[PDB]
């Protein structure tokens, strides 16, 4: 806790910058650079970390504008030390200026105002003032201070702009009676008169109206029957458009029941008879579906049952269940957690578990609840899914599947076959990751294994090439799992891990290429093959392993026999690729 | 403390029709709804207390929902924690052999984060409830939170104290300035009237610095507490009186003022002197009358707060004699 | 010929449909048809072809500083990390052609603050 | 000797404005909607039809744009045009505020 | 929470240490890719910086691959290294200060009256070798560019030969006050010191998706080789091995800003680049294209549009009590008949459903929104290349082509004026607008009437 | 307008690289866009540029929409009309 | 093409305000539209 | 159209048919390549009369 470093954390603000000399005995080093001045009074900046002896030290008196602080409470989102030292400097406060003052005298001048100590025990001084000085911008007190004079100072300025700021009589005649034309014109177009001086909205309007003539022809009345007129058949094709369209709705229902009662075979032949008939969409199917194909009373059951569903439709728009605004409050995303007991409230809900096929239906009204992917989906949601695991799981909800070959637009999502709703989408794989995790160690594994090749047998041709590219694929990853021996002597057991894997799998794969060693029969028990090839990659490694006097037998052995567990478990059993 | 502010916001309307119907009402609702109980801009929002400006139902330009937005100038009652402040009621609720995180039941939401290094926090129980005092750092505020992150630690009461160089005195605003801090001083003291006093002088005796065996009745006909030890032939001065004159400027604030720790501290009293008679290892602090008025004011305000936590919380012997090994490591280092 | 959807395969860097009829992508509205529509002063078209339907997104841009911010309505994340106590997170509607083309230039050592629009109150 | 950067400079975040509403008698703007603003009008009603439909026309059209559309021209419309004329250094916001139920609609119908 | 805003200005600065530092989300440390079938978590791809995939999540902002514009990253040079893009910015401010004391050379006062764009380049040009600096006494050496690279420099005192490392360009850039760079014109912003980063900016994963990768990987590796501790000071010797390895590094990152102009500024200029192909032009959706056809029944201001291209194209009509009615046989047709829709969005859902896997609804509810199938009298959007004139993209009235072997976009043969069009082999372009306020603007304004 | 635009300056201005630098300085977006944005770029941050936007090429540069025709002049609530009118 | 992408690049700035003026975002471009404030697509052909 | 499948259980590589127009498979083979491995070749046949707009 000596001087140098106190000085030393002076240093860090733009204040007080350093006065240097060389014959004086302090010495401080900066953490940053440091724009420093000097006896003779030149202005220099210093680097991080320099040493620099300390004449004196001067704290700089900026004076800001009280529209700085102004800012700063519009934005009102600035520490309460940081608001004390702009209103100290804005002449707003009084803080800065008292804890300093500690002068010795005006000994040196320049250009801005400040607090100059140039001594041994003043500096102390100004260094316990300067500590004080923000400690109490950091206490308690400055900050009730501060905080309120602000919220005052913006309140009165609201105040300043809140509190101490803040005609046609009569047209012509001419336009008198055009002003009554639109008057009466009002109820029958689609014109409402205004009383502006310069008579231009009454002219736009006239103008869209299609009939001006009003301001120097008095023939009103011709363009008033004719507005009516207008308006009658308006009224009249409205009328006849709504009765024709809710005549369609209503053939359409009863031929949507049609295929879902009596299949789509029947429906589409009388579908294909009134086609050739002119009467689509119109209730005469029900006659064609009385004599046709069945009686009159199974056409009489489709109209009751249209009637019912009608019914149970408007019974399901009367419905006003709680358990519905909770369905809302689920489907708002909204903080994972809260759903998750939101979808917890409305489980307790549900009648029959309803796992999958149907819907979820309400113990408390009787409509529908929940789908089962909805629920899937929010569990998955709150249950940090990603995206792909969240498409792939959703698949046992999948829509329509090749009983609809397309409807002629290609889609790239998914839905769900129990209401439809999208359940993701997929256009192409992101096959990213093939990029997984030094041409050396690579090198060296494919060089190696291709050494290894001059000891095994295998019982057709191979692409010695192929073979230790492959090799290198299963080997590195590996590797680097666990460029010194030892990295080395990890390459070459997990080289011939890899092998005995090729030879366990080709024993234990029949399809397999036949993979042995030179003088070793195929059946030849595991073990003999282990023994093999720990005594080769001894007497061949003989020079690594004597590099590393920590590596024994048995270490080798264990390695050895843990390379080959984690190539089985990470890459199973491998094959080399009739006539 | 609970203080007010005003905040600047941009808010959606999502149906401008039905919220133009009524707009002061749909205003307030929609404020209260996103910024009440989260902390935001260095601050905890508490309450809306109204709206002071606000802007057009202006409709969204760049993109064609039709959606509306208001520019919302609102004042709002917010809480803003110190450091050095104390919190009479922190629940502990994570004692792990990693950190410490406690919970405060008061109406500043804050968790406090004991680092379990020191013999006093590192041996508790969850579910305890103790006072913890806040470190010399900035209480963090991260925004859109339900609670400000502070570190803390469990009140030991010091044995040090501070001198105040005071030469240049009061004017006329800046002590009327301070007459909110007096007002401040005289609800909390109401507050503590307002109670019985048996659990007043246990807890401020416990927590005096020294060991009070002996009982006092100490009176000053405006506040009521245990007598401690005093400094020779010094007499202290009540500061609220000695504000309300220097108001009246029938009286000189210039000179040494201090808070030992041998004095009643929720008292409205400290000491005042001519030349520095006190045995401080710290050096005197040169300054104005209104930092240390100020400070002196913002700590018995904190310990004022500080005793009627602890009596609010602590109704019964239960509660007292449930948490008495907090209480013993208390008496433990007390001189 | 041609006519696709709504929706379909997807540029991976700038967010918008592929290139043609080959990759089963959108059109081109390119530079001179973004001229016409605005000498036409179609502004919400332009909207619904270069944004509805090209890569329009949010871009919550923070008011205290200008860089862009992170915002979570769901799993609430409201944060910046220039100013981290200050944050004053306003949403702009962009497209992530423009997103990624502010990124590339901040990945030159070029700095891009941007500024939002003051708020504007009545005096009353 | 001009000195390190400091607080004061360096904000980024604009100042808040004050929407100066120009009087009506001192409006210079023309009391005639542009072909823009009427095709603005009608599209914003539209859509916010699309969101709420509460509307008090008291004919009955079965499309968004229909009812925006007559609702401009009867003059009932819930909207206003805020022409923007100057933003003033000091903060002030210089604007003209105009009723499209007393301005001449350019659309023909 | 989040409040709409609009962009007023933008200001641009030089990114230095510090914005890399704060700006940055992540500190990059390990060369390795990938750890599974997830990115490794200090590496370049780590997911903190964003996401691409929808095997992951970006880690920072929680949101998928649509969602998320990626967070930038910070790597953290063992040695300093020069900015690619301001190289000959660091060379004017060699020729003006002093390299020992900082102070500058040339007399300030002279480039007073000069406007502060052009004060540091006119005082720069002019000729500073051999200057007497005022304060520390010192001769100035002169600036010379390496003539084999964009960013070696050398300096020479009177054949004394110096090469000019970045950590000695940042020493000697410290030590310059910000009075220094005011009266040169330069802003506050603009010091010198940021011309050295020791700190790059690994730009966000959604600027890389899947060679940039490449290059950030060989960076990040031959960074690992210099040594952490690695101290540099004018007049130094320095083995040669580190010597080749910072040439490297320093090229590495320059090919990696701008190489030859793979780099991240190659991607703006060109009529391909960044600017005029992602930015002022665009690839949308719903639109259609086919060869233009004569047809003298149609009117000017309607097309003839085919059936088959009806229905792939759909509009967008929100359902409320006025028009549910009308679109209720638009919803009962589905995908089986024309007119159809093919696609529904609800309110209480927020998803979208389709047509074939719903059916189990007498009518729809409030506030849906229904993608029904091209009418005729629906306005649409007709544009020919290259559009020169304003009528070059014009609103006419659909009148749907019955016949299912038509594929043109037939037209009145005196409608040909509008785009400059004829019957030779042209092809023009037809969107439909789907939302209500484009709608509304189509009818209203971009009318060839 | 193009002689207005080419003569604004009290100087025969071009339709380049050169004129648009000088009718327009300090919009480096739609400079940017024209020619070379490599160049302009690293003069605007050495320069401290400040762009505000305005004009094409800048709101779309930053991906918004001009302020041009429909949306020059913005649309605001009818909040009086509403109340005494409509419901809630 | 190359000299309409120049003349549209140098030109787009121009926007008619609300005082019928030509300007660059506050720089007067035009007094007056035309000098007569008026649209193309609405000149007659008149004889004096 | 053509059935292919990548072993990881297995991804899904297939080559879909997206054009509008219906082909026939006029000739399916499975020669081998410069680098001596099974490639699929399909030939798809249209019947393309003179229709509007050649
Ligand atoms: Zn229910
Ligand atoms: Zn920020
Ligand atoms: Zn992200
Ligand atoms: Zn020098």
């Amino acid at each position: 806790p000596i001087e140098a470093y106190i000085r030393q954390l002076l240093v860090d603000p733009d204040v007080v910058p350093i006065v240097s000399e060389k014959k004086k005995e302090l010495r401080v080093r900066p953490s940053t650079r440091k724009e420093i001045f000097l006896i003779n009074g030149t202005h220099l900046a210093v680097p991080a970390e320099a040493p620099i002896e300390i004449y004196g030290l001067k704290l700089r008196l900026k004076t800001f504008s009280p529209q700085c602080f102004m800012r700063m409470a519009e934005i009102g989102s600035f520490s309460p030390e940081t608001l004390g030292y702009v209103a100290s400097g804005a002449n707003l406060t009084n803080f800065i200026r008292v804890f300093m003052k500690c002068v010795d005298q005006e000994t040196w001048k320049k250009n801005g105002e400040g607090v100059v100590v140039t001594t041994k025990e003043n500096i102390i001084q100004f260094t316990h003032q300067y500590i004080e000085l923000y400690k109490f911008l950091r206490s308690g007190g400055h900050s009730w201070l501060i905080n309120r004079l602000a919220e005052e100072m913006v309140h009165r300025k609201l105040d300043r702009e809140d509190q101490g700021s803040h005609e046609e009589i009569e047209p012509e005649e001419n336009i008198k009676r055009v002003i009554f034309f639109l008057k009466e014109l009002s109820t029958m177009y689609s014109v409402s008169p205004v009383f502006t001086s310069g008579y231009m909205p009454l002219l736009y309007d006239l103008y869209r109206a299609g009939y001006l003539e009003v301001l120097w022809n008095p023939v009103e009345q011709k363009f008033l029957q004719h507005a009516e007129q207008r308006e009658k058949e308006q009224m009249i094709l409205q009328q006849v458009d709504m009765k024709l369209t809710e005549v369609i709705t209503q053939a359409r229902q009863y031929f949507k029941i049609m295929e879902e009662k009596i299949g789509r075979v029947q429906s589409d032949a009388i579908r294909e008879i009134l086609t050739m008939e002119g009467k689509v969409d119109d209730p005469n199917s029900i006659l064609q579906e009385v004599i046709k194909a069945c009686g009159k009373q199974e056409a009489e059951l489709i109209t009751t049952e249209y009637l019912n569903i009608k019914k149970q439709w408007e019974l399901q728009e009367k419905n006003a269940c709680a358990h519905l605004k909770l369905v809302k409050q689920l489907r708002s995303g909204l903080q994972y957690a809260e759903l998750l007991k939101v979808l917890e409230s409305i489980r307790v809900l549900y009648k029959e578990k309803n796992n999958t096929t149907n819907w979820n239906l309400c113990k408390a009204c009787g409509f529908k609840l929940l789908c089962p992917h909805v629920d899937m989906l929010i569990q998955l949601q709150a249950a940090e899914a990603s995206y792909d695991t969240m498409r792939t799981k959703l698949m046992k909800f999948s829509g329509i599947n090749k009983e609809k070959e397309n409807n002629q637009g290609l889609i790239y999502s998914y839905f769900c076959k129990i209401c439809g709703e999208e359940l993701a989408h997929f256009i192409q794989e992101d096959r990213t990751a093939d990029v997984g995790i030094n041409s050396k160690l690579r090198v060296f594994i494919w060089q190696e294994t291709m050494k290894a090749c001059t000891f095994i047998h295998f019982g057709k041709l191979v692409d010695v090439k192929q073979f230790a590219n492959i090799a290198v694929n299963v080997c590195l990853p590996l590797v680097y799992s666990i460029y010194d021996p030892l990295t080395q002597l990890y390459a070459v057991i997990y080289i011939y891990a890899y092998i005995l894997n090729l030879i366990y799998s080709s024993q234990k794969n029949k399809e397999f290429l036949t993979i042995t060693i030179h003088g070793m029969k195929a059946d030849s028990s595991l073990n003999a093959y282990v023994t093999f090839l720990l005594e080769k990659m001894m007497q061949q490694y003989s020079g690594i392993i004597n590099q590393l006097s920590e590596i024994t037998d048995q270490w080798i052995a264990n390695n050895f026999r843990e390379a080959f567990k984690k190539i089985i478990h990470q890459n199973g059993l491998q094959g080399l690729s009739d006539d | 403390m609970i203080d007010q502010k005003i905040f600047e916001t941009t808010l959606n309307i999502d149906d401008p029709t039905n919220f133009c119907t009524n707009v002061e009402a749909h205003l307030l609702k929609e404020l209260e709804n996103i910024y009440v109980g989260k902390c935001f801009k260095n601050s905890f929002i508490l309450n809306i207390t109204g709206v002071i400006q606000r802007s057009p139902c202006f409709i969204m330009r760049t993109n064609n929902s039709g959606r509306g937005y208001m520019h919302v100038r609102f004042s709002a009652v917010v809480s803003y924690l110190n450091a050095f402040d104390l919190i009479a009621a922190v629940k502990i609720i994570k004692n792990d052999s990693n950190i410490i995180l406690g919970e405060s039941l008061l109406t500043e939401p804050v968790t406090i984060v004991i680092p379990s290094s020191e013999s006093q926090n590192n041996v508790a129980e969850v579910g305890q409830i103790v006072p913890v005092q806040l470190a010399n750092s900035s209480v963090y505020y991260i925004p859109g939170r339900q609670q400000a992150s502070a570190t803390g630690s469990i009140f030991i009461p010091k044995h040090t104290f501070s001198v105040y160089h005071v030469q240049e005195e009061l004017t006329q605003e800046q002590a009327l300035n301070l007459t909110k801090l007096v007002n401040i001083i005289e609800m909390l003291l109401e507050s503590r009237s307002k109670k019985d006093f048996k659990q007043i002088c246990f807890f401020e005796k416990l927590y005096y610095t020294y060991s009070i065996s002996s009982d006092e009745i100490l009176d000053l006909k405006i506040w009521k507490g245990p007598k401690g030890k005093e400094m020779s032939r010094l007499k202290p001065c009540n500061v609220l009186s000695f504000l309300y004159d220097a108001l009246k400027n029938k009286n000189s604030s210039l000179g040494f003022w201090a808070r030992p720790p041998n004095l009643l501290k929720s008292s409205p009293l400290a000491y005042q002197q001519d030349q520095n008679s006190f045995n401080a290892t710290e050096l005197p602090i040169i300054c104005s009358a209104e930092v240390m008025f100020v400070t002196l004011l913002k700590e018995i305000i904190n310990y004022l707060q500080f005793i009627n936590d602890l009596c609010d919380t602590f109704n019964n012997e239960q509660l007292i004699k449930r948490h008495e090994n907090i209480w013993m490591l208390i008496e433990q280092r007390k001189i | 010929r041609y006519a696709v959807a709504s929706y379909g395969p997807t540029d991976a860097l700038t967010g918008q449909p592929l290139d043609g009829k080959r990759s089963h992508g959108g059109l081109r509205l390119g530079e001179m048809e973004h001229w016409v529509l605005t000498a036409q002063g179609a502004m919400q078209t332009i909207i619904e072809k270069s944004h509805d339907d090209s890569d329009g997104c949010i871009s919550y841009i923070c008011r205290n500083c200008g860089e862009p911010a992170i915002y979570n309505a769901s799993h609430p994340i409201y944060k910046c990390m220039n100013c981290d106590v200050q944050a004053d997170i306003g949403m702009v509607d962009s497209r992530r052609s423009s997103i990624v083309f502010q990124h590339e230039m901040r990945a030159a050592n070029v700095n891009i603050t941007s500024v939002l629009s003051p708020r504007v109150f009545q005096p009353a | 000797i001009v000195e390190s950067p400091s607080i004061c400079e360096g904000f980024v975040q604009a100042s808040s404005q004050t929407l100066v509403i120009i009087p009506d008698n001192e409006r210079i703007t023309s009391n005639v909607l542009t072909t823009f603003e009427a095709t603005r009008l009608v599209a914003v009603r539209a859509q916010q039809l699309a969101i709420n439909g509460s509307t008090m026309l008291k004919k009955k059209y079965s499309s968004p744009i229909d009812i925006a559309k007559q609702e401009l021209f009867n003059r009932k419309i819930p909207l206003l045009v805020m022409r923007c004329i100057k933003v003033t250094p000091e903060g002030q916001k210089i604007v003209e505020i105009w009723n499209p139920r007393e301005m001449g609609i350019p659309l023909l119908d | 929470e989040a409040g709409y805003a609009e962009i007023a200005a933008v200001q641009f600065n030089i990114a230095g240490d510090n914005d890399h530092k704060r700006q940055g989300v992540m500190e990059v440390t390990i060369s390795n890719l990938f750890e599974g079938t997830l990115p490794a978590e200090g590496g370049i791809y780590d997911a903190r910086m964003g996401t691409t995939d929808h095997h992951y999540k970006c880690i920072t902002c929680s949101h998928q691959r649509k969602q998320c514009m990626g967070h930038p990253g910070i790597l953290q040079m063992h040695a300093p290294v020069l900015q690619p893009l301001f190289i000959a910015e660091i060379r004017r401010w060699l020729r003006v200060i002093c390299l020992n004391c900082g102070a500058p050379i040339v007399d300030l006062k002279r480039y007073e009256h000069l406007i502060r764009p052009k004060r540091l380049i006119e005082a720069a040009s002019s000729q500073t070798e051999g200057k007497q600096c005022y304060v520390c006494k010192a001769v100035h050496p002169k600036i010379v560019k390496d003539s084999e690279d964009y960013f070696t420099f050398w300096a020479d005192q009177q054949g004394k030969i110096d090469k000019l490392y970045p950590q000695i360009i940042r020493e000697i850039f410290s030590r310059v006050t910000y009075d220094t760079v005011v009266k040169l014109g330069r802003s506050k912003n603009s010091h010198p010191e940021k011309l050295v980063l020791k700190a790059i900016q690994i730009p966000p994963i959604s600027i890389r998706p899947g060679d940039i990768n490449n290059v950030i990987q060989y960076l990040v590796r031959k960074n690992l080789l210099i040594p952490k501790d690695l101290q540099i000071v004018r007049g130094q010797k320095i083995p040669l091995n580190i010597d080749r390895n910072l040439q490297t590094i320093q090229q590495l990152y320059y090919n990696f800003l701008l190489d030859s102009v793979p780099s991240i500024m190659r991607r703006l200029p060109r009529k391909e680049g960044r600017i005029r192909k992602s930015l002022l032009g665009s690839q949308v959706w719903s639109i259609s294209r086919s060869t233009i056809c004569g047809n003298s029944d149609l009117h000017l201001d309607e097309v003839g549009y085919p059936i088959s291209f009806a229905r792939t194209l759909q509009v967008a009509e929100t359902v409320q009590h006025y028009n549910i009615n009308r679109l209720m046989p638009y919803f009962l047709n589905g995908k089986r008949q024309y007119p159809g829709c093919s696609r529904v969005y609800k309110q209480i859902t927020q998803s979208v459903h389709d047509i074939e896997g719903l059916k189990q609804d007498f009518r729809l509810e409030v506030g849906d929104i229904l993608y029904r199938d091209v009418v005729t009298g629906d306005v649409a959007f007709f544009n020919r290349q290259p559009s020169l004139e304003r009528s070059s993209i014009g609103v006419h009235r659909i009148v749907v082509l019955e016949n299912p072997k038509i594929s043109t976009f037939q037209m009145n043969v005196s409608a040909c004026a509008w785009y400059n069009a004829d019957f030779d082999g042209d092809q023009m372009n037809l969107w439909v607008p789907w939302s209500v306020m484009s709608r509304v603007e189509a009818e209203l304004l971009c009318s060839v009437r | 307008m193009y002689a207005d635009l080419m003569t604004r300056t009290g100087q025969v201005t071009s339709l380049e690289k050169a004129g648009l630098n000088a009718r327009e300085p300090s919009n480096v977006l739609l400079r940017m866009a024209l020619s070379s944005p490599v160049q302009v770029l690293t003069d605007a941050a050495v320069d401290s540029a400040v762009n505000p936007i305005y004009g094409i090429a800048a709101p779309t540069l930053m991906g918004s929409v001009p302020r041009i025709g429909t949306m020059y002049s913005d649309i605001i609530m009818d909040e009086k009309y509403i109340t005494e009118n409509y419901k809630s | 093409g190359y000299a309409n992408r120049k003349a549209i690049f140098g030109l787009q700035s121009c926007i008619v305000d609300y005082y019928r003026r030509v300007s660059i975002d506050t720089r007067l471009v035009q007094q007056l539209y035309g000098e007569d404030g008026l649209d193309a697509r609405q000149l007659e052909t008149v004889r004096f | 159209i053509i059935g292919k499948v990548a072993k990881i259980k297995y991804i899904d590589r297939s080559v879909m048919y997206g054009f509008d127009e219906p082909a026939v498979v006029d000739a399916v083979m499975r020669p081998h390549g410069p680098n001596d491995e099974i490639f699929g070749l399909m030939r798809l046949r249209y019947e393309r009369n003179l229709n509007i707009g050649d």
